[PDB]
RNA sequence: AAGAAAUUCACGGCGGGCUUGAUGUCCGCGUCUACCUG
């Protein structure tokens, strides 16, 4: 009775746009309209080999001429402007409604169950601290991923717009906010009251974000790389394709979701160490870890696999409902 | 197996021509210098041909390594 | 006496064009002439593991390396413009005549019968509420399929043209119209009076539709995907081909028909829950369901299989005649 | 004869793999879902092999159904 | 040394993912000589 779905799939509510990096000077911070985009340059490298050898079986004449030579390739490394101190990241993340109304329903009884569970976990557990996870661990600008490293002051300006007009205009300073523990902020509770007005289906909400890392002049970045699968043979020159919008430098939405999908310290191992990206199987791509392994019971794919039969997770539900928000 | 010198300052792809001799022929196994997985090789006569058709390919300088690499990687000889 | 046809086939009256998405700004809504098309971009993803794994025979060390690694792939996600708020869908659905005049007649007596049934169900049952199903459940813009999700205001402008001139010029607001129940609208009765003047063979009718979802800036879409059958080996990079017109992004007419083929809540199970696409066997492709199964008698292929002998369906005829409109 | 599930969302040709069991072996009769005329099948061991070599064929996703279909239709086993 | 043959009727592909990490391309170099846009 009431088996699991044969094929379930949920829409990514709480969506995310692309970023267009563009560079600015402070006290010209407010006038970010004619701020020019940052073209992915083409540096042309040469190096040595820091990648080690394979330790099984060798011939010793290889490695000397291996190390001594030059791996001189071209590398499309996006670089800042000459006389620009600030930065830019223009992303309208719009939050969809319907936290657990599905997109595929391989059994309608399971859909009535899961709508019952959005009714419970949206009726009982208020989304105050829930969206305080999706804001207080994404206003502290994990938005800006590797370019967050040693900013002077990375200022986030989450404007919010009905229309061409914009009413919710909240400004921040994301270096005054940690990335390991969410601390009590009033305006962060306003923004989480607004994502409260988003995920529980109250209003059209698209948060136009304009993050300004005030780091320095011509320094490098952390733009999202493309790939070199069957394109390292026709060109065979580039090795790091920093991906582009029309004439600018992307941050791919794929990276941009674990800026905000980094929610739960509700994992198995850590206490205040690691706040990973709230996923099915909770796997971070960096560490090659599997937080919340199969043998543990903190899977997303054990949260309705137990909750759809026995109704007990008890506030690890949030890392089993936010696995369904995206 | 009976390894000798390269062809002139790989890389540009982390890929190399990496000519090394066989007891009768000479293999030209286009390969990485890191973990070791190669792409298709080509077996032919001695070094006296290897520099001959290697110099017989178009481009100048590094482009001879690269056009030689694409020429070997679409190989005929298994 | 009067057996069924050995091979019957009917033309898709009430045809449908392709969509060319193109992006705009509001108060420049009226001037959608030089509005640029939206090229299918190419993002490049790194994967994770959200898929559940098998329960028959395993070894628990496989997910350490699998859940470790990155089966990364390229995805051609069609993305909006930078500073464009609106959207676009230009489709001239033209309605053909001859609601049941066939295209193949494997027995002419069955053709005389079915022309008799278009004579009955077009003479007795007036197509007022019929085309009110093909309008009031396709002006509420199920036209725009997945891109309907959380629009600010998805405005449909069904212009209608004799010629280069256009007389029937009706404008809407498709967020004020539901997708589960058709409610009483006067201009919707004008448009259904016009499809009354279409299916009953009165005039040349091609409805140039221009739907404007006013959602946001650079957000994603729901353009119709192609396939990767024997093309994921030569290229072996892409995994979602968003299909193209000449330089734009399609919505394939195949998806575009169950925008308007979604007619009948006249199924077996639901009451006001599911308004599926009116088909033979009434199968929706999402849910893997078979509403109106073989053992039930709400098939299209039991509507002339009973009506061609015994003349009694009694107003479930509409889900057995609209199965013949397309 | 003792019918079980498919292989993963036919079609793409109106053709299906349509695995169904026998009392000892398991037949994999590549067939239509309409009138019923099949193309060549293949008889082998249980489902534990069926998913094994079915996952052992190239391509990703639907191409495994298609390359499995072409692999069964040029059969060896009558 | 072939000559005629209505292959057509219609058809939701979507569902979600951090590519990443790091790098000396340099070293030399006579373009070349003259010439009615009628």
């Amino acid at each position: 009775e009431r088996k699991l779905d044969p094929s379930d799939a949920l829409m990514s509510a709480g969506a995310w746009a692309q970023r267009d990096a563009s560079q600015e000077w402070p006290a010209v911070t407010v006038r970010e309209k004619s701020v020019r985009g940052t073209i992915s340059n083409r540096l042309k490298t040469k190096d040595r080999d820091p990648a080690k050898l394979d330790a099984s079986i060798q011939s010793p004449n290889l490695q000397t001429v291996d190390v001594a030579n030059l791996p001189s390739d071209a590398d499309t490394l996006k670089v800042r402007f000459t006389l620009r101190v600030l930065g830019g990241a223009g992303t309208p993340s719009a939050c969809n409604d319907a936290a657990y109304r599905d997109k595929l329903l391989q059994t309608v009884a399971t859909y009535v169950n899961d709508q019952g569970f959005a009714e419970l976990a949206r009726r009982y557990a208020h989304n105050l601290a829930n969206a305080r996870f999706l804001w207080r661990n994404r206003v502290g600008a994990e938005a800006v991923e590797v370019r967050i490293n040693h900013i002077r002051q990375g200022e986030v300006a989450r404007a919010w717009r009905f229309d061409a007009l914009a009413i919710g205009l909240r400004d921040f300073k994301a270096d005054a906010e940690l990335d390991a523990l969410a601390e009590l902020i009033a305006s962060g509770l306003s923004g989480s009251g607004h994502v409260l007005l988003e995920v529980v289906a109250f209003a059209r909400i698209g948060d136009g974000q304009e993050v300004f890392p005030s780091q320095e002049l011509i320094l490098d970045k952390g733009d999202k790389k493309g790939q070199k699968s069957k394109t390292l043979y026709s060109v065979r020159d580039a090795a790091a394709i920093h991906s582009q919008k029309i004439g600018n430098a992307l941050r791919t939405i794929d990276t941009w979701y674990p800026d905000e999908d980094g929610l739960g310290p509700i994992a198995v191992e850590p206490y205040g160490s690691v706040t990973s990206q709230g996923k099915a199987y909770r796997q971070p791509k960096q560490k090659l870890d599997f937080y919340t392994l199969l043998d543990n019971w903190v899977l997303r794919d054990e949260a309705p696999a137990v909750e759809q039969q026995h109704y007990v997770i008890a506030n690890l539900i949030r890392g089993g409902v936010f696995g369904e928000a995206e | 197996m009976k390894f000798i010198k390269y062809l002139s300052t790989a890389h540009l792809n982390y890929m190399n021509i990496a000519v090394y001799e066989n007891g009768s022929k000479i293999k030209a196994r286009v390969e990485n210098v890191v973990n070791g997985k190669s792409v298709g090789a080509r077996d032919f006569d001695s070094t006296e041909q290897l520099e001959s058709w290697f110099y017989g390919l178009p481009g100048s300088g590094l482009g001879r390594i690269e056009n030689a690499m694409n020429e070997i990687s679409r190989r005929e000889n298994p």
